[PDB]
């Protein structure tokens, strides 16, 4: 009697793993270009 | 004359197609030798000594054996204006940058320390670019809180 | 003792219609030519630069090539008050102002470095005006910190 989505039947929690684990996956990916970028210029700060 | 005698024997030449194409140092405990240079240094027992690559420094360093701590070249952290002994001769440090007479230094002289009047290491070279009646050196040197500035000019000729 | 001054191939005439009306001066392996001064540059590998403008400070520079830079003049950030060094002949500063006796200084003596009485350029003079019973020059100089600064006196006359 009605008409479904691909994304009807998700629910929260998988929502939560899902997200967690996308989120997660950028997350340390930012941590890593800012560490880079952080010993990048302390690098180049330390050319005398 | 006087830059000449300045001569000391730790210095090592690296052997491979049975000719000289750089030399490898001891220095203050570590042996310090560049990427370019291919072959065994003629003293056995640093040949057989494993070393750990730096590639963005340009040199493969060597934990020398606590024996031979008590003979190697001294690091310097200071660097005066003004001229320096070599093996070829006398090396103007100007504006913070390393030159040479015209001419002197060529393929298979790179690796050689550059010291001072006192008779210490206080830099090593790793290639040389012409700048005309005067060659400037692709260099690396100590600072005081030992972290190792490379000075690299413009599109170097690699030694 | 004032002859030991003019020694110094590094500068480059201007030529126009085979007359002469400035000079191009290479200093710390940059090419400085005035921009008020029309012609080119005799040296034909200095002249085959292409330069970038700077109208306000009244001069355009270029990069020289790599084997050039080695015979140049060497720049000074510091210019301590008296005695100076000119092709023309003794030049004097007093707060902040280099002054030369009267008549020095014409249509065609513009882009001169003023040497300083080490053998170094310190400043490059682009004109002097004669107000009241004194002689002034429009001169570009270097601050410690490098801003190239630039003083000129009020009324300047050109060259």
């Amino acid at each position: 009697y009605h008409a479904q989505t691909f994304t009807a039947a998700v629910s929260k929690t998988a929502w939560t793993w899902l997200t967690s684990l996308l989120g997660g996956s950028a997350v340390i990916i930012i941590i890593g270009l800012v560490l880079a970028t952080i010993v990048a210029m302390y690098v180049l700060t330390n050319q005398k | 004359r006087m830059v000449m005698k300045l001569e000391s024997d730790k210095t090592f030449p690296i052997m491979l197609e049975g000719k000289i194409n750089g030399y490898a140092c001891v220095v203050g405990g570590k042996l310090f030798r560049p990427m370019h240079v291919e072959g065994k240094i003629d003293n056995d027992v640093l040949a057989a000594l494993k070393t750990k690559k730096a590639s963005k420094y340009d040199l493969e360093y060597a934990d020398v054996p606590q024996n031979m701590r008590a003979d190697t070249f001294k690091y310097t952290h200071e660097k005066p204006q003004g001229y320096y002994s070599w093996h070829h001769g006398a090396v103007q440090y100007e504006n913070g940058r390393f030159t040479v007479p015209k001419g002197v230094g060529a393929k298979g002289d790179s690796g050689r320390p550059i010291l001072d009047n006192q008779g210490r290491v206080v830099a090593i070279v790793l290639g040389g670019v012409n700048e005309g009646s005067r060659t400037a050196l692709s260099v690396v040197m100590w600072n005081e809180k030992g972290v190792t500035v490379k000075y690299t000019p413009e599109n170097c000729e690699q030694w």
